[PDB]
Parts: structure tokens; sequence; C-alpha cells
């Protein structure tokens, strides 16, 4: 099987930096060396991200799509940037403008052409595609706009593969834009109609749980992006590896949506300890649940004790008793029976690879559908209609060649997301 | 003579891997002897692959060993419909040239996993594709049915309501070993709350060879295949008995091991100890075939059995005057070297249909409501080529299975 | 609220043959009896019911809804040779012989005229077809993938639809012809009705009061249904089997908003379609909608015409 990386946006290529920093390592691929594997397990499933050309030189077989050239400019002039073949950097060195309008309808819808070009040539690549997976920020032009452009054509292209969708929904506290909820609330109405499986990530909910979860003190972006990162490697590639019990994309997906709007998740890792001290090795299991369940810890803003679960997917990685796991997930879904839907019998989906995270001995990505993602498409469908209202920063779109019924549409749209979303809560 | 034999489901095949192991184990056969019997169907490669890569490695033929790169999915539809379809031909093929290469056989013991999508969905179809192929014959699938409360797969019903129904106008007789209550034997029979799959599998590694291996061995008291299903099965319905086992003492804790027949015996009917969650809570037995294996005196049999006739407390169906089928082999049970089974010298692999499974079947089929009243997960089979017929139509077959198992019993 | 009618046509020459015996038992005037398990419905008709007294039952009381300016849809389902042909279009000119749609076309005209005082009347009719999820126009070609948008109150609506204006019952009639010649269908040899996908006719009703100023538009929804088709069965691959998910898709999700809209749920889900979202305005609220289900009396058919009685059961 296989699927295609995409970084739409800075964020979304930011964060692909530190998905393939990670994903590498635990893939054995050096900058452009080849699989230095501690193993050889981590070789007959790579192909899921890369590609066979020299027999040293295994090459990301992901999409770098952003009109801002210092953003690509800084991530092939560091570290593993230059793994990625010069062919993958679908640059658009117009202005980058900060305009949902100005990435999906004027500027990106230019540079789209030569990207679709390369998502074929990768698609085409060999054997079977899976899906694709797509990084990028709710909150800004090259990543809303064009980003959930990419996948509207993506999704006209092959209805059949699958389709991850890893957004950084606007953070509450405090947005790191101002228009933040135009950009956003445009971006989710493309997802909850294309992509069929997307983990929303919070800025802020990360901090919390990387300065409280992690001691850390000074938690930079690289950090954020380093953990969620970590996710996304627990989810698709982790399940391409061997376990009692595998699963894949689709168990994912066929697991985890039951009504087709397509859902978002909130993914959560398991041993997130401090490093030094708290290294407790209390990971025996009851503690990777303990944890992944727990309010906080949760990638998400919302906190899921706000609001019942349709499904849940544990899929761990580490040598454990298909006993210890199956039995644990059950006092779990007793002990909350309160939250966790009732009209789904065995909500939760054990899943259970083999081989953990490179250095670890026993971890467990937790990729959860609550209803409580309902009070997050909330927040910002309110930031929209208080400042749509006045239609604030709309000449900055319109003035893009855009329409006055195309921001009413989406709110309505992801704003009767929202509501559906109860009809289970309830 | 013989029965070929086709894992399906990542499951059945690591089931499958466990089975086969214990096989070459009692029989001399190290890695590479002579050649295996059987075929393994998966549409997740990374599966089949551990069959490539692990242990057991070269006693297969890249030929008995099936596999669709494509996709599993963990849903009925996709893996029976499109999908599982596109393989099913070149995977009956093999079953079509094993079948022929043989000398007279007896039938496909089958191995999959209800509750999964490569699992339910396709078997669904094989045996489908295998009731016509070769009415003629054993259809014994042997089942790893839904745990009842600790499932796994999210719409696992879906998945086991549907393989039932599509194999239930097709199979001879289907074993039953569940999940869960086999962990219990694993920590109240065994004692460990580190029970890998890997476990679990060398368990019905062990009933399992209880049923063939030893029984197409000669014995004392042979019981052919065939032989189950007619002293196994009272009606058509591809009728479900339960697999147990009796000396799984554990081989390093207690040890009471000479644990003379008259024990042994009395060992299974005691619902701690039956891998399935179906306790007698009234299932009234109507038939049981008693495998024995080691040294054991038919007269020890042929009174333990009587004791055991006279407990009352154990009600068989009324119908049934004797539905005891008492198989006695020779050679002993063969443990792991060192896993953690105890190694007794003789064992009562133990298998009855039993009025009780009107429960689990019961609880199994509400699960799957729930979700239907709302439709839960119903968009990802429709649109794979399923329809409001099959489930609300297989539900309806499942109910006359509730009636059945009722009927069959409980009245007089 | 929604009622559902089932019809029963009668046996043709190319199955008296076949010695096919009457499964069709019949209770009362709404309950049908097929393999000793009863099936209730609004009303059944069996196959001495005329196409006036089947028209009377299912369709005037919408026409006279439309007129007045509400909305209604009436649906038309069954596998090939159920009677849908038959039911909604007849022999289009013959008085008698003719179906629904020409009966519903006569009445609004026989409105239409008699009103000729202070009323200004425009009849504005639009075809499309939903075939492999796309909203493909049957009145112009060229508009293969229209798009479900939504006005400034959250009305959804299909833009840029071709909206024919009709001033005669024989303009409707040759625009349903224009548009059937465009419709997705296979080339098969013996039948008239074999679909690949759901099709969607609107009849809007415009009216201008002159001298009141007030004006009305009613709207009508003609859908017929593909059948629902076992893939399993058949053997469908490439296209035809993103055909008929496709149509099973639709007919799930059709399903699933008659269920919510009779069971009076605050929660109606229109979005599980493209087709539930098109209607979404008609379905709802202040209107009538009716699914006539036509079904086969052959002792043959009791797996398909089982199949159109539990669709019809669904809806409720
Ligand atoms: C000596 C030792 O055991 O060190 C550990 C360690 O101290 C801890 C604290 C690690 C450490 O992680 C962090 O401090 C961290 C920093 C930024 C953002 C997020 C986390 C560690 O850096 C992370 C590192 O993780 C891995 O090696 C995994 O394979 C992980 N890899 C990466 O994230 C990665 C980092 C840099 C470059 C390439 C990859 C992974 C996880 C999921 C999926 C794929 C890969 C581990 C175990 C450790 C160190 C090295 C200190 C922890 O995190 C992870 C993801 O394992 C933080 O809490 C856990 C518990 C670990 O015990
Ligand atoms: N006893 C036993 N049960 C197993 C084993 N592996 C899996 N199972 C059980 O069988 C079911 C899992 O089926 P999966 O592995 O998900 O799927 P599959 O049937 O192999 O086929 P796919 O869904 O297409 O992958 C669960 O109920 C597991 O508890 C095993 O080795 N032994
Ligand atoms: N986690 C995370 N968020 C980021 C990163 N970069 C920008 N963001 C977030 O993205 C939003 C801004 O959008 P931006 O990425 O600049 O848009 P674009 O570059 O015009 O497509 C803010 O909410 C930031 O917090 C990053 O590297 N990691
Ligand atoms: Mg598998």
């Amino acid at each position: 099987r296989e699927i295609v990386h995409i970084q739409a946006g800075q964020c979304g290529n930011q964060i692909g930096a530190k998905f393939w920093e990670v994903i590498s390592d635990e893939h054995g691929i050096d900058p452009t060396g080849s699989y230095h594997g501690d193993s050889d397990l981590q070789l007959e499933r790579i192909n899921v991200y890369y590609n066979e050309a020299a027999g040293n030189k295994y090459v990301p077989r992901a999409i770098l799509v952003d009109l801002e050239p210092g953003t690509m400019d800084s991530v092939r002039s560091g570290p593993f940037g230059q793994i990625f073949r010069p062919d993958n950097f679908v640059f658009g060195q117009s202005g980058a403008g900060n305009n949902w309008a100005k990435g999906h309808y004027t500027e990106g819808a230019e540079l789209v052409d030569s990207v679709l070009d390369v998502v074929r040539k990768e698609s085409e690549s060999c054997d079977c595609l899976q899906g694709f997976q797509l990084t990028h920020s709710l909150g800004g032009g090259t990543g809303s706009g064009m980003g959930t452009l990419l996948i509207s054509k993506i999704r006209e292209e092959y209805p059949d593969r699958i389709m991850n969708t890893f957004s950084v929904v606007p953070s509450p506290k405090v947005s790191d834009t101002v228009v933040e909820p135009y950009n956003a609330t445009l971006s989710v109405h493309q997802l909850v109609e294309n992509t069929d499986e997307t983990y929303c990530i919070d800025n802020e909910a990360l901090y919390d749980i990387c300065f409280r979860t992690l001691k850390l003190t000074t938690p930079t972006y690289g950090d954020l992006n380093h953990l969620v990162s970590a996710t996304m490697s627990g989810v698709t590639t982790c399940l391409r590896f061997p376990g009692q019990l595998n699963a894949d994309l689709r168990k994912l997906a066929v697991n985890m949506v039951p009504f087709p709007r397509l859902h978002f998740f909130m993914p959560g890792f398991a041993p997130l300890t401090s490093r030094g001290s708290q290294q407790y090795r209390a990971l025996t299991v009851p503690e990777l649940t303990q944890q992944m369940f727990d309010a906080k810890n949760m990638m998400a803003a919302c906190d899921p004790r706000h609001g019942r679960y349709l499904t849940v997917a544990a899929v761990f990685r580490g040598r454990m008793s298909m006993k210890e796991v199956d039995e644990q997930m059950l006092n779990v879904q007793n002990k909350n029976s309160s939250y966790f839907v009732e009209w789904i019998p065995n909500n939760v989906k054990t899943a259970v690879c083999d081989i953990p995270p490179r250095g670890l001995k026993m971890s467990a990505t937790f990729i959860g559908n609550s209803t409580a993602i309902q009070e997050l498409f909330k927040r910002i469908s309110e930031q929209f209609t208080a400042m749509f209202r006045r239609k604030a920063f709309l000449h900055w779109y319109t003035g893009e060649g855009m329409d006055e019924m195309e921001f009413t549409e989406a709110e309505s749209n992801m704003n009767d997301l929202v509501s559906e979303y109860q009809q289970y809560q309830d | 003579r013989e029965c070929i034999s086709i894992h399906v489901g990542q499951a059945g095949v690591q089931i499958g891997n466990a089975c086969w192991e214990l096989y070459c184990l009692e029989h001399g056969i190290q890695p590479d002897g002579h050649v295996p019997r059987a075929v393994f169907v998966d549409l997740e490669p990374t599966v089949i692959d551990e069959v490539r890569t692990g242990t057991y490695r070269q006693l297969f033929h890249p030929e008995q060993l099936i596999t669709g790169k494509e996709d599993a999915a963990n849903n009925y539809a996709r893996g029976h419909y499109t999908i599982g379809k596109e393989i099913i031909d070149l995977v009956l093929d093999r079953i079509r040239k094993l079948a022929d290469q043989c000398t007279g056989l007896q039938g496909f013991s089958v191995f999959h996993s209800f509750g999964g999508g490569t699992g339910s969905g396709f078997t669904s179809l094989l045996m489908e594709r295998l009731s016509v192929d070769y009415g003629k014959k054993s259809k014994l699938e042997f089942s790893i049915y839904p745990a009842p409360q600790v499932s796994t797969a999210v719409v696992e019903p879906y998945n086991s309501i549907l393989t039932t129904h599509t194999t239930l106008e097709h199979s001879d007789c289907a074993f039953m070993v569940d999940n869960e209550a086999i962990y219990d034997i694993c920590r109240r029979n065994l004692d460990i709350e580190r029970p890998t799959y890997t476990n679990l599998n060398r368990l019905i590694g062990q009933i399992v060879s209880s049923i063939t291996a030893s029984l197409r061995f000669d014995g004392a008291l042979n019981v052919d295949l065939t032989e189950f299903q007619t002293n196994l099965v009272p009606y058509p319905r591809g009728h479900f008995p339960l697999a147990t086992y009796a000396p799984v003492i554990s081989a390093e804790k207690a040890y009471h091991e000479q644990l003379s027949v008259a024990e042994i015996t009395n060992a299974c009917f005691e619902p701690a100890n039956q891998m399935v969650k179906c306790d007698p809570r009234h299932g009234k037995y109507m038939a049981c075939c008693l495998l024995y294996r080691g040294d054991v005196v038919p007269k020890d049999v042929n009174a333990a059995i009587a004791t055991i006739k006279t407990k009352r407390t154990i009600q068989f169906v009324d119908w049934c005057p004797t539905g005891f089928k008492v198989g006695i082999n020779y050679e002993p049970p063969t443990v792991v070297p060192g896993g953690d089974l105890a190694k007794v010298q003789r064992a009562v692999c133990m298998l009855s249909n039993t009025t009780a499974i009107a429960e689990a079947w019961a609880r199994l089929d509400h699960k799957f409501d729930l979700m239907y009243a709302k439709r839960a997960f119903v968009h990802w089979y429709v649109g794979e080529g399923m329809e409001e017929g099959e489930f609300s139509e297989a539900r309806e077959d499942m109910a006359a299975l509730e009636k059945d198992y009722e009927e069959v019993g409980v009245d007089s | 609220n929604i009622k559902v009618m089932c019809r029963f046509r009668p046996l043709n020459e190319a199955e008296i043959l076949r010695g096919d015996k009457f499964i069709p038992k019949f209770k009362g005037e709404e309950t049908v009896v097929i393999q000793g398990k009863p099936y209730v419905f609004d009303r059944v008709l069996p196959p001495n019911t005329t196409q006036e007294q089947v028209y009377n039952a299912c369709a005037k009381q919408i026409v006279k809804d439309v007129l007045e300016g509400y909305n209604g849809t009436i649906f038309a389902y069954g596998q090939t040779s159920s009677g849908k042909t038959h039911t909604m279009e007849g022999k289009l000119h013959d008085p008698q012989l003719m179906g629904i749609i020409p009966r519903i076309a006569h009445d609004i005209f026989d409105h239409i005229y008699s009103m000729d005082e202070n009323l200004e009347f425009a009849i504005k009719v639009s075809y499309f077809e939903i075939y492999l999820d796309k909203i493909r126009d049957l009145l112009d070609v060229s508009k293969t993938n229209l798009a479900v948008h939504e006005d400034k109150n959250r009305v959804p609506y299909v833009k840029g639809c071709t909206e024919r204006f009709v001033s005669s019952p024989e303009e409707v009639m040759d625009v349903i012809d224009e548009g059937k010649s465009n419709r997705h269908v296979a080339v098969t040899n013996m039948n008239e009705h074999s679909s690949r996908s759901h099709s969607i006719f609107l009849i809007n009703i415009k009216q201008e009061n002159v001298e009141t100023e007030k004006k009305l538009s009613g709207k009508l929804y003609l859908v017929d249904l593909a059948g629902s088709e076992k893939v399993s069965k058949t053997g469908a691959e490439g296209a035809v089997l993103d055909e008929a998910k496709n149509i099973n898709k639709s007919l799930s999700a059709l399903g699933n908003v008659i269920s919510a809209l009779a069971e009076g749920t605050t929660h109606v889900p229109y979005r599980d379609s493209k087709m539930t979202r098109i209607l979404q305005d008609s379905l709802g609220g202040n209107c009538r909608t009716t699914i006539v289900i036509c079904c086969s009396p052959s002792v043959f058919n009791e797996a398909e015409t089982k199949s159109t009685l539990m669709f019809g059961q669904r809806a409720k």
C-alpha cells in the first residue's frame, strides 16, 4: 500500500519538516542517505512514504505547496531539507497574502495545475495507492485556501483513495492571526466535504500538554510540531507495520466514521512523560489508557469530558497482551459509560502493532471521534459572525474576486456541521 | 481421507500459523521437512507476509499464500463484494488445485475471524463458492466469534451478522472459540495477565489439533470429519458447536497433572473452561463429541460419561436419548516445548451444540440493531456494493436463528 | 407529512407462459401480504386500479398545493419491468392511458387560463440527473457538473440549471422527452426504462397578482429513482460499479431523510446526498411528499419485489 503527504502552506510545511524529521528516523533514512535502520523491519513497508531511484536514496513522496518562497526556502535550506526531490517544491513566488481567497481563487488557483501535475506523478508512482496525508493551518492563505483546494481536486481525481487531514484549527485564547475565522470557516467547509479523516490540533492545547505534561518551560514551535508529528506517525506509518491486530487508514476510517460528514478526530499520544525524572516507566498499559483517555493530553482544544464519543481508536504499537489491552478498553468503556455514546456497543477500536516508537518500550496513538469537537466549530463559527456581521476585513477577500454569498455558505455549512454533531451527544 | 484448510483474515492466519505450528511439532517435521495442505488469504499483505518473513517460512509454497496488496477494510461489504471479489477466483483456484492433487478428500477446515473485513466478508463468498463446487463434502468452519464485551472493531456485529447469514446456508459444522472467554482460561486456569495473541492461538492451536490432526490419526475409536457433522448437527443450520479442552493446567504453577480421566472429563462441563462466553446459562447440550487422546481405557470413559449422563444439572435435550460421541485417540497431546501449557498424558477436547448459544447470538444480534437503528457505519458498506437489503435481510436471517436455537430446545 | 403508495401491475405476455403464480395477496386497501408477513403502507393499488384513481390519491393534492404557492415532491421507485413508465407517463397523449405526469401538467394548465383576470403565470421547468455523484443538466449537455449552493437564507438550490419557460402541456412533454434522450442509460435490448442515475424534474408555478402586487412560487419535484442494485449479483465493475454504489448511497441517504422526517427528528440528514439537498426545501416544512413504489406480482420477482417493499417500509 501507499500514501503521498501534502505540505500545504507554511505551517503545514513547517510541520512537514517535523513529520519527516521523525518518520525518517522511525525508518532509518538519513538526509539523503538510505536505510541505516537499526532493524530490518523498518524497510519492508517503507514504500508507503518513499520511492526507489538510486539505491540509497529513498525520497519522501510528499508535496510542498506554498506561495511564500522564504518558507520552503527555510525547510529546504536546513536539516533534512535536502531529501525532497526539487520536483516536489510547488512554490508560488506570488504574494502569499494571508487571504483564504487569495490562495484559493486568485493566486493559488494558478499554481494548482502545476501541483496536481505532480500529485499525479507521485500517485502513479507504483503499486497501489491508499490515500494522501495533508498538513496545514486553517488560519491563513496558502494553508486553508490553497490547501483546501488541493484536496477538492484530489477528491475528484481519486474518490477511491482516502484523505487524512491534519488541520491546525485556530486556537482559542489567542489567535496568531486576525481574520483567522475567515480563513478557517472557509477551509473547514471544504474539509467537511472532501477529506474523510481529519486530525485537528491546537497550538495551545499543545502548549498546555507540552508545558505541564512535559515540564518543558520553553516549548518552541519545533516542539509542538514535533509532538504532533509524533501522533501522525503512530497513525499511518505505524499500522503499516505488523501486529497481532493491525489496521490501516481504512480500518481507522471504516471504524471511526459513523456518518459521512467526514468527522474530525483529536489525536493523543501515549507515553508523554518529562525527560529525566518522570521516566517512571509506568507504562504496563493501564498507564497508557490512563494517559490517552484523560482530558488534558488531547491535542484538541476541547475536552472530551464535555461530550460523548462516537468512536475511538487506540492504535498501540509495542508488545502487549491482547488481553490486558482488550480488557482495559472495557473498564474504560464502563467507568465512563456516561460519555461514550450508547448506540455503539463497542465504540473503541483496539488496534495493535508490534514494533514501538524506536526508542520507547510501549506507546499508543489515540484517535478520538468525540462529539466534544462541537464546542470548537462553535467557537470558530462564533468569531466569524461577530466579525462577518460588520464585514470586517472582507474587502481583502472580495477585492480578490470572492462572493458575499461564499462566506455565507461556509459558515452555514460548517455551522450546520456543529448542529449534526450534537444529534449524537443526545 | 484428507481435509484442506483455508485460513482467512489476519486472525485466521495468526491462529493458522499457530495451529500449523503445533502440527509439525507433534509430527517430527521441523522447519523444512514435507508440504502443508492449506492456503492463506488476506487483503492486507503485511500479515500473510508474517508467514513469509517469520517462522515456518519455507514450509509453505508461495502458491498457497494469497494476498491482495490492496486494502483490508474492517467492513464485510468491501471484503465480500467490492474488493474481496477480485481475489476469490485465484483463491478458489488453489482450493481446486490443492483439492485435486490429493486422494479422495473429506473437506476443508476453514479458519476465519467472524468480525473482520477479510475474515467475515471474503470467506462468506469463499465458503459460498465451495458449497456449490463441492456440495459433496464437509465444510467445517472454525470461527473466532466476537468477544461478548471485549470486541475490537467498532462495527464487529455488522461484520458478524453478515458472515453468519451468508455462510449459514453453506457450512457443515461451524466450530466456535470465543476470544475473551479464552482469556479467562488464561487468567483463571493458567494464571497470566500477559496473554499475547500468540497464546490464544496456541490454545485453539491445541483444541484444533484434537479435531483434525490426531483424529484423522489412527486410534482405538476413530472419528472421521463427516462423523462430526453427523453426530454433531441435529439440523441443517450450519450449527455451531463450542470447543473445550480439559487439561488446561499451567506448566509451572500447580502440578497435579496426573488427573485420571474421571477428572479431566468433569473439567469440560464446568463453564469456566470452554473457550466461549456462552456459559451453560440454560443451554441444554444436544450432542457432544468427546475427543480423548493419550492413555485412556474405554471403560474409564464408558463410565466417566455414565456418571455425567446422570448429573442431571447437566440437562441434555429431550429428543435426545444419548448424545455422546466418544472419540478415542492414542498419542497423548503435544505441548509447546516451553510456552505455558502443562503437558499431561491425556486430554479431552469436547465440542458440542448447546442451546446456550441462543444467548451469544442474541447478545450479538442486539448489538447490530442498536447501530443499524441509526445506520451508523452503513455508508461504508453501501458505497461498497451492498444495500439496505443485505443488512435488513441478514438481520431477519439470524432472527430465525434465535428462534431456531430456541425451538430445538427449551421445549419437549 | 410523507405518504408511501404501492402499485402492482397486471402480468405481461412475456411472463404468462413462464407459469409464475400470484404471490401478491391483498388486505384492506393499505396492506399487502407476501410469504405470510404483512406490509402496511398509506395506500396499495392492485392491478384493476385506474391511472385516474392512482393520480387522485398520490398526486392531486400536491398539484393543488403547488398552485397555492406551496412545495411538494413525488418519488417513483421500482426495478426494471415494475411499471414506473406506465404509472408516471403511460400513453402520453391518450386520455385514459396517461400516467401521473401528463395529469399533473393537465391540472396545472386547467388552473392557468381559468385565473386570467388579475393573475400573470410563468411556468419554468428544469431537468437534471445525478450520475456518478455529479449533477448533469438534461436540458443543456454542456452543464455536466452543477453545484448545490445556498442563498442568504441557507436554502439549497442548483446553481446554473436550465430553466425553460413552458406555455402548454405539450411543451412540458417535449421537454421531458428531450431530457430523457440525455439520461445515462445502458443499451438494453428489450424494455423501455432502465437507468444508471436518479432523475429530478422541476415544475415551478410562478404567479403575480397584478392588482394585489403579491407573488407566489410553488415547486413540484418529480423524482425518478433508479432501483437498488445488488452488485454481488450483476457483477458490476469499473464505472458500472461506481454507478451502482452511487445509486445505492443515494437511496440510503433518501431512506435516512424520510425516516428522520417520519419520526419527527430535530436533525434531518439532508447532507447525506446531493439529491436530499436539492429536495431539502421541498421535503421540509409545509410540504406533502408521496413515494410511489411499483412492484411485480410474479413468483420469480419475489426477491426484487420484497426489496422494493422494504424500501417503502424505510420511509413510513
Ligand atoms: C533516553 C530516552 O529514552 O529519551 C526519550 C525521552 O526522554 C522522552 C521524555 C520523549 C522525548 O520527546 C520530547 O521531549 C518531545 C519534544 C518535543 C515534542 C514532543 C516530545 C524525546 O526527545 C523523543 C524520543 O522519541 C523517540 O525516539 C520516538 O521514536 C519518537 N521520535 C521522535 O519524536 C523524533 C524526535 C527527533 C527526531 C526524529 C524523531 C516518535 C514517536 C511517535 C512516532 C514516531 C516517532 C524519546 C523516546 C526520548 C527523547 C529522545 C529524549 C517523549 O516524547 C516522545 C514523542 O517519545 C516526551 O515524553 C515522551 C517520553 C520519553 O521517555
Ligand atoms: N485467537 C485468536 N484470535 C485472534 C488472533 N488474531 C486476531 N484475532 C481476533 O480476530 C479478530 C481480528 O480480526 P482482524 O485481525 O482485525 O482481521 P482479519 O479477520 O485478519 O481480516 P481483515 O479485517 O481484512 O484484516 C478480533 O476479534 C481478534 O480478537 C489470533 O492470533 N488468535
Ligand atoms: N503548530 C504550528 N502552527 C503554526 C506554524 N506556523 C504558523 N502556525 C500557525 O498558523 C497560523 C498562521 O497561518 P500561516 O501558516 O502563516 O498561513 P500561510 O502561511 O499564509 O498559509 C497561526 O495560527 C499560527 O500559530 C508552525 O510551524 N507550527
Ligand atoms: Mg489482516
